[PDB]
């Protein structure tokens, strides 16, 4: 789940079966910005340690 | 000190917000008054980096 | 129009006390005016004429 231990998971440290669950969504960009803004919730690993 | 108080150089306020992610614009003016026919001439605007450059005197 | 003070004699706001050049020829005569006509509504016109308009020589 988003924003908490495990809220990405690798059944190896070399296997490319990645789950993740970060609940990213896509933003309007605005004043006629090039950009791409977004909303994920932050690395449940970065808050863990 | 050869054109004070013969000319008077002016511009309009482009945008006061703090945006312009839009292409930036700058208009400005010159008045030449009582005029004689010595001061028959080209005149041109150029643009300088002066202020930019730490208020350093200007090269076009 | 509407009348200046000067010490006794008196003038019309947008004119001068007294020209060419007003304070460049006299700072402590230019005094005079600018004690008193601090409450007048003319005061930033007879400042433009003394001290700003046109540096003192042709047009605005």
């Amino acid at each position: 789940r988003p924003g908490q231990f495990g809220d990405i998971q690798s059944r190896t440290p070399e296997s490319e079966d990645v789950y993740a669950n970060t609940q990213l969504v896509l933003q309007r960009p605005s004043a006629g910005t090039v950009h791409v803004p977004y909303s994920q919730a932050p690395s449940g690993f970065k808050y863990w340690l | 000190q050869k054109f004070q108080g013969r000319v008077t150089i002016t511009a309009d306020e482009s945008t006061t917000t703090p945006y312009t992610t839009t292409p930036y614009t700058s208009t400005a003016y010159i008045e030449l008054t009582s005029l004689r026919s010595e001061d028959t001439a080209v005149y041109y605007c150029a643009r300088d980096l002066g202020p930019l450059t730490g208020y350093s005197y200007s090269y076009f | 129009p509407v009348m200046c003070l000067l010490a006794n004699t008196t003038f019309p706001c947008s004119q001068p006390p007294c020209t060419p050049c007003c304070y460049e020829k006299e700072p402590e005569e230019t005094l005079r005016m600018l004690e008193d006509n601090v409450m007048r509504p003319g005061y930033y016109q007879l400042l433009q004429a003394s001290l700003t308009c046109s540096p003192h020589r042709q047009r605005r």
